[PDB]
């Protein structure tokens, strides 16, 4: 119950929930109240220190700029025009929290400790299939509504922060997203490898809301369908139906999305902007390679046929393919696409003409000013590598989550290893060890 | 107006702060907790009415 | 009579098998003998690689002038950077060894192979009734690899910045991977020394103390070892004993007098400290470098006063002035 | 005037929630 | 930075982020009051 | 060198095959106790 | 356990007596060096 | 008479045992220990390299050390009363007196260790295989922290007792003798990354093969101190290991022999390593690849990378970390990759 | 004997209570009055360098290291 008459040490007591539908529900809607707390507490923390003259990613804000992103307290080119967006989504967050912790603490010490017996639709058992495929289908519909939000908050609530607007970035309504699955699937049969990149390749926001709108109705479909469908012979002879399987899987599915997202983060720059976060990483060295040649080019130094101390190009070299892309060690990017470098580019890689005449504001200011803000920085916040000195201080938002979502996937996969094993070893009945008088072994011929 | 926010709000601060050490000894403990369901109503009903009384007087201020 | 599915299904998960060779066996076989393949052929008779992409062959091959020490597997080329690169997605075979074609062939499968071999041991423990999490313990040497080998190489987006497949190549890959990053002033690193350190310590204190208890069954002319006879249903010493020994060695509570807890810790300590190193070069791939101190002793003059921290900074600018041939003008790099 | 009456007060706040119970035997 | 009326709260504020970590102590001390069950 | 891509591509798409036949068919009574 | 004759101070004592007095000396001079401007 | 009385008191059963060995270990471990932790706080390194390496100058735990004398000493040893302080206390403390005492006195609390370990297993009335194995770390110490430095000029380029001072002195045998590239070390590093891998696996192999005996899953609390029947099934054991990897042990006795050798044969035969750079005999070079470099200009291997970065940190370490020598290397000959 | 006997015994507050703050206040005072700069020499923050010497110490003879280090000492570096 809750002490060693239960089968587990304390520190396996929450182990002790697996029979208890009651406490165990007190113990889940409490700690959602956590997980949203610290949405809201954070980003009022994050608040008091903001200055709303500098850029976001210089002072650490990593809960304002989604926020930024959809387009709420900003105008054109990413400046906060006024703050009160960031205030009214921290504070209601901060307030909600409370309703969850009170459910917590009345279903956990208050509320029946069993549910089988109070209700019978809120009574359920992980031996029962069909309890478990209903309520896996109404949260396939809440999550099904959950998709739509989004859309809604592009068509007709202002839309979002469009990076590839004219002049720098601008928040755009979307009056038109892409409804065509050849597109859509597309992206899923791309290899991950660089170059292409699977579903990370998206590059505009009509292929994002249209998505968004594709996998909102094949969830609330298949959440209808969950309702009204029992699982079938082959289904249930592939699985085993034990409390914890579900938790095994669904850790594998946590670590598969960690892993995901930490390669987005990293990478993209239509979903995480470059002026909510910093630069990418080959986003710094494609900059200033751009500065640097803009810079050299004002003395009128040849650059365009200019060759190097060991040959083969000195400001820009040729691909595999045979298009101009940069030099030197800035030769293993040319799959970088930035909002700012595109007007340059002609029909083979850049077109050292453009270069000469076609040089906007915005566009060598963003180049000179990527250019001295790379991913770097240590582990106690100072910019750089070992030999510089403490000086300047940077460390990119994109590292932070990153390094934390990296490691949080990798121990995510080992718990998914763990909780696999303990599920496929208590169901067949090993799990307290091996039986004394018959063993397996004693019974099987013996290798010569 | 805005003495008035200022001592709502603290009261509000201090009245959630009496709460969350209030209600769990008030469902917890076994020698009386079905007395204590009238206060901690009448107590989480006078928390929703000074949030929300505090927060629409939030415009009349600022 | 039965059908050949029926057969096939039962000779795979075959326990009477010498060797085990599972589902995950019949995916792991043949990309691991690809990867031995590959690496005995490369490690002899490769041409030259290009891996700076300026057109300087590196020779990593025994029969162009390589003894075991020198030799190893030369990376992919910074020209072809992270794109998938197999033998048809070049002109000729010649070009694709050229740009260190068969250092992706090697790792590729190695990586998957290494993985299904994780599954495998799952699968024999699940086989023979016995319990699982061996393939838990196996994760923390995988996991190194996987960061050595594919992380490092996505993060600084190349697989030039692989590590070769060799012994002063490994060298190479340490110096190279110190200078830029400064690994040793990493508190992960210093954690994954600690667990190499006390796990191998462990191991000596736990052989000694076992191997000092035992019971007396032989004689001054033959080996102490048959006194166990194999599978004994007698534990062959006695734990008070040993438990004994170590009690008045350092203390009555810094002795461990249950067999089922000093096992559990034996496995414990290493694992979590190579997790802990292996986390940490992954994190290094994003460029979360280690502690930094400049100049953390300075007067009333205002001139400053060295620490070893500066003798160490020293030598890091030393290594990374060596480690750049791509021009003398770098100024906020990496990458 | 004193802000940092809150910061005293939020560290105890979750022991002495226990330290009752403890005092009004029943349920910890 | 908060609007100017709840800055008086700017102390409450910087204390918000460290209350999650608390539970998690707070859930050890629990266990050792009642003498580790 | 065309051929080249098919036959691996072949080769590895049997194997995969055989992986997820496999674990379709029957494996969680494989084991020695309650099959 | 330490003897039962009882000599008046006994192992334990220097042994606890050895490490007491230098930390309690140490943590008062090394949280003084903090408040040394520099 | 008094003698057994000496005896019988020291050799009684108490919560911590002290014995004849305790004479000699507990003066020589504690001076040494204190003389490090009264070196980490208030004594400077400024008269000897010109660092600072205490919390009374201002350097944090990461970054303090006791260091090594000056290199005008030799191998003298410093005594206190010598005529290299005359009886002076603050001198000595600045020339370097403490890293001699510590060492010294922590070479005599190591023997006494090695003989409190005999004495306890000859009392106990068990075989003493740990005192064997505690051999080496021994071997180890006075291999690098004695031998060394009394084969080369002086202390000075002996490791000194601190963590980053260790670091300067990785990169000291890394950039000077390239020590990752002689075989001993080789044998070392696989000798103890072996008594790792032995670790984990050994531990994982019991705890995952233990028998049913208890009523929770926890299995921690199904054991009883005695031997009278076995705690894991070793056969089951033998099966698994023979049918995935190949080879097993059938034979407890020689597992646990196989845990004690592998490590401390690793740490003797790094021993024997260290000991011959001390003349400095080193594995630096293979001479067929320097005529082969010689003759051809456009050959490389990594094994040219390593030296070339050898010289990297020979070159730009030098004159810091030897200032007795007063080094001044122009800007222009500098080595760079550059230039190349 | 376990720490649950020694916790509790009124001696030992009256001796400790009395003992230990004179010890922190003695450990206190030796660093802030500078006197652990003179018991092991070691410099203060403006007195690493003179304005004669701007060049690290170093000794360089074994026998008059003494005398060495005492002259620098002497002419206020
Ligand atoms: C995310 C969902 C999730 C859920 C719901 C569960 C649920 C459960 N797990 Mg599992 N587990 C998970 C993920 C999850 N696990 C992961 C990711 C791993 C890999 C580490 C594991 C590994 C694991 C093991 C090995 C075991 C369980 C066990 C259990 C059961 C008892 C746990 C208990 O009482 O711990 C109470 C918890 C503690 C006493 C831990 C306290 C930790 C402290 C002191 C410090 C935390 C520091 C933090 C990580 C670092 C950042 C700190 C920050 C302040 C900066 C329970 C049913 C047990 C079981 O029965 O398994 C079948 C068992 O043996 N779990
Ligand atoms: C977010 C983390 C989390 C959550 C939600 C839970 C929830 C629960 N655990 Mg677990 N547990 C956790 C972390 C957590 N635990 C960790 C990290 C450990 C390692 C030490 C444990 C170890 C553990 C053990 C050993 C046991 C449990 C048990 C339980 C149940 C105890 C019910 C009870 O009688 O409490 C009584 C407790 C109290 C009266 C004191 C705590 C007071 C609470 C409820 C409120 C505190 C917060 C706050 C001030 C409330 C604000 C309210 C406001 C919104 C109005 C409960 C469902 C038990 C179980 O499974 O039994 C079936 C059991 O024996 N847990
Ligand atoms: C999300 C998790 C969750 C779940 C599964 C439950 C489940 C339950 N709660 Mg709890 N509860 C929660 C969160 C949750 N609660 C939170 C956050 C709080 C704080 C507000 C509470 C506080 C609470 C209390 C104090 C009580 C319950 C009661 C009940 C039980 C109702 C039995 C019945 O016949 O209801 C029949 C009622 C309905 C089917 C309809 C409910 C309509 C309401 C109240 C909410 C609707 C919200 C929202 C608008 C729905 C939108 C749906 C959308 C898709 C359109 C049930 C077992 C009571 C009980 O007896 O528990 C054992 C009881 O005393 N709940
Ligand atoms: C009758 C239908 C029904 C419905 C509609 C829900 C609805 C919900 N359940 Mg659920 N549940 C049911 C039956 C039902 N339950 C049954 C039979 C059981 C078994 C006892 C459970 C057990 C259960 C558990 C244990 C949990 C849930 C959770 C959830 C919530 C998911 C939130 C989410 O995805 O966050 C992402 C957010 C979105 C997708 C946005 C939602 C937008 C909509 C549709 C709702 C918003 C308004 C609404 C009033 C909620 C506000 C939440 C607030 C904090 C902001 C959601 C409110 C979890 C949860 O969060 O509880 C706290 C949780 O732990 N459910
Ligand atoms: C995401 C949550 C979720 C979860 C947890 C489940 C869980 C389940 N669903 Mg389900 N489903 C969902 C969402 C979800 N569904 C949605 C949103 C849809 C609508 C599109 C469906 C449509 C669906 C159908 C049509 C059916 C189920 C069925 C089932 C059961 C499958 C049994 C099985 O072994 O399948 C194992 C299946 C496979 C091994 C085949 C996978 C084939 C694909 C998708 C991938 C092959 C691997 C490939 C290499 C991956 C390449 C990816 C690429 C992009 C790189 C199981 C209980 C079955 C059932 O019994 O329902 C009662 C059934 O017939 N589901
Ligand atoms: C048992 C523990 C022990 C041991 C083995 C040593 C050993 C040593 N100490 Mg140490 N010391 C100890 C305890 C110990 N000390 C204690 C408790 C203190 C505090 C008082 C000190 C304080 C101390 C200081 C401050 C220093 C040393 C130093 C030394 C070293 C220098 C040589 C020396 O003095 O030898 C010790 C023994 C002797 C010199 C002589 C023993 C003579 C005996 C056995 C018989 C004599 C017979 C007879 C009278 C001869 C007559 C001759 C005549 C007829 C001509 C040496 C390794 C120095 C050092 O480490 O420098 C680097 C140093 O600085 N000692
Ligand atoms: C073309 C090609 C291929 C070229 C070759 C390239 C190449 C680099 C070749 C390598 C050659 C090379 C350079 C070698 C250098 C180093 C070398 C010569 C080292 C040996 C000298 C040495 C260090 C000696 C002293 C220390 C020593 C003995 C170290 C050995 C370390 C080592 C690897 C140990 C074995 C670890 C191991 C994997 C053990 C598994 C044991 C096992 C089967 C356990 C399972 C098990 C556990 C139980 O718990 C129970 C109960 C049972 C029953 C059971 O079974
Ligand atoms: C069960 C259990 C547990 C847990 C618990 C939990 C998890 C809980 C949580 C809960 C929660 C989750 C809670 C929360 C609360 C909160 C609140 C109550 C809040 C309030 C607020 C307010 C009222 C606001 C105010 C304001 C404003 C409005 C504006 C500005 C700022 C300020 C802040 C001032 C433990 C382990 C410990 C123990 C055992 C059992
Ligand atoms: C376009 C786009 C989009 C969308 C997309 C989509 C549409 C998606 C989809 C998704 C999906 C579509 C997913 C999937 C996944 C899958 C998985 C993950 C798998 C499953 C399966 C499994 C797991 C199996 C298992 C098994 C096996 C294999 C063998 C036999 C037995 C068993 C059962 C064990 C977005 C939003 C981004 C936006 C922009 C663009
Ligand atoms: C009302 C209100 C609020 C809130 C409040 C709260 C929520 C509070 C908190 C509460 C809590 C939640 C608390 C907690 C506490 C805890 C702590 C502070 C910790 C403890 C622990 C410790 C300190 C440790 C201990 C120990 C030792 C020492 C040894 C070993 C054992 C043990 C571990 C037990 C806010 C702010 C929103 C604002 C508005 C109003
Ligand atoms: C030199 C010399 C000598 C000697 C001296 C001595 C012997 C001293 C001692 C001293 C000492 C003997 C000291 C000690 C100190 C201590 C310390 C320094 C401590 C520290 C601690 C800490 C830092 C803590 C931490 C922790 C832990 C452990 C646990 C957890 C928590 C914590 C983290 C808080 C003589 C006179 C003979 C002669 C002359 C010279
Ligand atoms: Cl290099
Ligand atoms: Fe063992
Ligand atoms: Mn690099």
């Amino acid at each position: 119950r809750d002490q060693e008459s239960s089968g587990f040490a304390w520190w396996a007591g929450n182990a002790r929930l697996i029979n208890l539908s009651g406490k165990l529900l007190g113990a889940h809607v409490a700690h959602a109240g956590l997980i949203v707390f610290w949405a809201g507490a954070m980003t009022l923390f994050e608040l008091a220190h903001f200055i709303p003259e500098k850029p976001m990613y210089e002072q650490g804000l990593i809960l304002i700029p989604h926020i930024a992103t959809l387009g709420w307290g900003v105008g054109p080119g990413g400046e906060v025009v006024d703050t009160f967006p960031f205030f009214v989504v921290g504070v209601v967050h901060l307030i909600s929290s409370a309703v969850l912790g009170f459910g917590g603490v009345y279903h956990a010490i208050r509320g029946p400790e069993t549910l089988e017996e109070y209700s019978s639709f809120f009574g359920y058992d992980w031996k029962d299939k069909n309890k478990m495929t209903t309520i896996l289908g109404f949260h396939l519909i809440v999550l099904g509504i959950g998709a739509l939000l989004l859309v809604a908050k592009a068509m007709f609530f202002g839309g979002l922060y469009d990076t590839w607007a004219p002049g720098g970035g601008d928040v755009r309504v979307i009056t038109n997203p892409t409804l065509d699955p050849r597109v859509i699937f597309g992206y899923l049969l791309k290899s991950p490898f660089g170059g292409e990149g699977w579903i990370v390749s998206v590059n505009n926001l009509e292929d994002v809301v249209g998505g968004h709108i594709w996998i909102g109705l094949i969830c609330i479909a298949g959440g209808i369908w969950h309702i009204l469908t029992t699982p079938f012979g082959w289904a249930r002879r592939a699985f085993i139906w034990s409390g914890e399987a579900y938790l095994s899987y669904s850790l594998g599915a946590l670590s598969m999305m960690g892993f995901i997202a930490t390669c987005f983060v990293w990478f993209n720059n239509t979903v995480y902007p470059s002026e909510f976060y910093g630069p990418t990483g080959p986003e710094a060295s494609q900059a200033q390679a751009m500065t640097f040649l803009i810079r050299d080019q004002k003395l009128g130094a040849n650059v365009g046929s200019a060759q190097g101390p060991t040959g083969l190009g000195k400001y820009l070299m040729r691909s595999p393919t045979g298009e101009i892309i940069f030099g030197g060690e800035t030769m293993r990017f040319w799959d970088f696409r930035g909002p700012w470098l595109e007007p340059l580019r002609g029909p083979n890689g850049l077109d050292l003409n453009k270069i000469k005449n076609d040089i906007q504001p915005w566009q060598e200011r963003r180049a000179a000013e990527y250019m001295t803000h790379a991913p770097l920085g240590s582990l106690n916040s100072v910019g750089g590598v070992a030999t510089e000195i403490n000086s300047v201080n940077f460390v990119s938002p994109r590292s932070w989550l990153a390094t934390s979502h990296f490691v949080l996937a990798f121990f995510f996969l080992v718990g998914h290893l763990w909780h696999a094993g303990r599920a496929r070893a208590a169901a067949a009945g090993f799990e307290k060890g091996i039986d004394r008088e018959s063993e397996p072994v004693l019974s099987m011929p013996s290798l010569d | 107006m805005t003495i008035l926010f200022q001592l709502a709000l603290a009261a509000l601060v201090i009245l959630s702060f009496v709460m969350v050490i209030g209600v769990p000894v008030a469902y917890a403990s076994p020698q009386d907790w079905d007395r204590s369901k009238q206060l901690i109503f009448l107590g989480s009903g006078l928390w929703i009415a000074l949030v929300l009384v505090v927060g629409v007087l939030n415009f009349f201020v600022v | 009579s039965a059908n050949l599915w029926e057969r096939f299904c039962n000779w795979v998960t075959s326990t009477d098998n010498r060797l085990y060779v599972g589902w995950f066996g019949v995916i792991m076989i043949p990309t691991l003998l690809a990867a031995t393949i590959c690496f005995v052929i490369a490690f002899i008779a490769a041409p030259p690689v290009d891996i700076d992409g300026i057109r300087e062959p590196v020779s990593g091959s025994l029969l162009y002038g390589n003894n075991i020490i020198t030799g190893a597997v030369v990376p992919s080329s910074n020209a072809i950077g992270l794109h998938f690169y197999p033998i048809w997605e070049a002109a000729s075979l010649d070009e694709w060894l050229y740009n260190g074609g068969p250092y992706q062939l090697i790792i590729f499968h190695f990586l998957l192979g290494a993985s299904c071999y994780m599954g495998r041991q799952w699968e024999l423990s699940y086989r023979l009734g016995m319990r699982p999490w061996i393939c838990v313990a196996y994760s923390a040497p995988l996991a190194s690899a996987f960061a050595v080998f594919l992380i490092y190489p996505i993060g600084q987006g190349s697989f030039s910045d692989g590590m070769p497949l060799g012994i002063s190549g490994t060298f190479n890959f340490m110096i190279v991977f110190q200078a830029e990053h400064n690994i040793l002033m990493h508190p992960f690193h210093q954690l994954g020394v600690a667990g190499v350190f006390g796990g191998a310590l462990f191991c000596a204190m736990h052989g000694s103390l076992v191997t000092s208890s035992l019971i007396r069954e032989t004689t001054e002319t033959e080996s102490a070892n048959y006194g166990y006879k194999f599978g004994q249903e007698e534990e062959t010493y006695n734990i008070v004993a040993a438990h004994g020994y170590f009690g008045r060695l350092i203390f009555q509570y810094a002795s461990f007098n249950n067999s089922r807890s000093l096992h559990f810790f034996l496995a414990a300590w290493p694992v979590v400290g190579v997790w802990f190193t292996a986390l940490g070069i992954s994190t290094m791939a994003f460029n979360l470098n280690g502690f930094n101190f400049n100049h953390s002793v300075i007067d009333a003059k205002g001139n400053v006063i060295n620490t070893w921290a500066d003798i160490i900074n020293r030598a890091n600018l030393g290594m990374e002035v060596m480690h750049e041939r791509n021009a003398h003008n770098f100024p906020l790099d990496l990458a | 005037i004193a802000q940092l009456t809150m910061i005293a007060m939020i560290g105890i706040a979750g022991p002495m929630i226990i330290f009752l119970l403890a005092v009004r035997r029943g349920n910890l | 930075k908060l609007p100017e009326a709840y800055a008086i709260f700017d102390p409450l504020v910087d204390v918000l982020p460290v209350i999650p970590v608390l539970f998690l102590a707070l859930a050890f001390v629990w266990q050792a009051a009642v003498g580790f069950r | 060198m065309e051929t080249l891509k098919i036959t691996v591509y072949i080769v590895v798409t049997f194997f995969v095959l055989l992986f997820v036949f496999g674990f379709l068919s029957g494996d969680p009574a494989r084991n020695p106790k309650r099959k | 356990q330490e003897p039962v004759s009882y000599p008046i101070f006994t192992v334990r004592w220097v042994a606890v007596h050895t490490l007491a007095v230098p930390t309690i000396f140490f943590l008062g001079a090394i949280a003084a060096m903090q408040f040394i401007q520099r | 008479g008094w003698f057994d009385i000496l005896d019988d008191w020291l050799k009684r059963d108490r919560f911590v045992f002290v014995g004849w060995s305790g004479i000699l270990l507990f003066p020589c471990a504690y001076l040494a220990l204190g003389g490090w932790l009264t070196g980490t706080t208030f004594v400077t390194s400024w008269y000897t390299h010109g660092l600072a390496s205490s919390y009374l100058e201002g350097c944090n735990f990461l970054t303090v050390a006791v260091s090594t004398p000056a290199n005008s000493m030799g191998h003298s040893l410093l005594l206190l009363w010598g005529p290299e302080a005359q009886g002076d206390f603050t001198r000595w403390c600045q020339l370097g007196g403490l890293w001699t005492f510590i060492a010294l006195h922590g070479a005599f609390g190591l023997i006494g260790f090695m003989l409190r370990q005999f004495e306890i297993a000859r009392l106990v009335g068990v075989r003493p295989y740990n005192a064997i194995a505690f051999s080496a770390p021994i071997a180890v110490f006075v291999s690098v922290f004695l031998i060394y430095p009394l084969g080369q000029s002086s202390w000075f380029f002996a490791p000194s007792f601190g963590v980053a001072a260790i670091f300067r002195f990785l990169l000291f045998f890394q950039g000077f003798h390239n020590w990752t590239l002689n075989p001993f070390h080789m044998m070392g590093v696989a000798g103890v990354l072996g008594g790792a891998l032995l670790c984990a696996i050994h531990g994982a192999t019991v705890e995952n093969t233990l028998f049913q005996d208890g009523e929770g899953a926890s299995t921690f609390r199904a054991f009883n101190p005695t031997q009278a029947e076995e705690t894991y099934s070793m056969v089951t054991a033998n099966r698994f290991w023979s049918q995935i990897f190949g080879i097993a042990f059938s034979n407890k006795r020689w597992l646990h022999f196989f845990m004690l050798f592998v490590p401390v044969t690793g740490l003797w035969m790094s021993a024997i390593g260290v000991v011959g750079l001390a003349l400095n005999l080193r594995s630096y070079d293979f001479i067929s690849q320097e005529i082969r470099a010689a003759e051809d200009p456009e050959f490389e291997t990594f094994y040219t990378k390593n030296l070339l970065l050898n010289e990297g940190i020979r070159a730009w370490m030098a004159p810091q970390d030897q200032p007795h020598e007063n080094f001044v290397f122009p800007e222009e000959v500098l080595p760079r990759g550059n230039a190349l | 004997r376990p720490f649950s006997d020694i916790i509790t015994s009124v001696r030992y507050w009256v001796i400790h209570s009395i003992t230990i703050p004179a010890l922190f206040i003695a450990g206190w005072l030796f660093v802030s009055t500078g006197l652990a700069y003179d018991v092991f020499g070691t410099p203060r923050p403006d007195s690493y360098y003179a304005q004669e010497q701007r060049s690290i110490p170093l000794v360089t003879d074994r026998f008059e290291a003494k005398q060495q280090v005492e002259t620098f000492l002497e002419q206020l570096k």
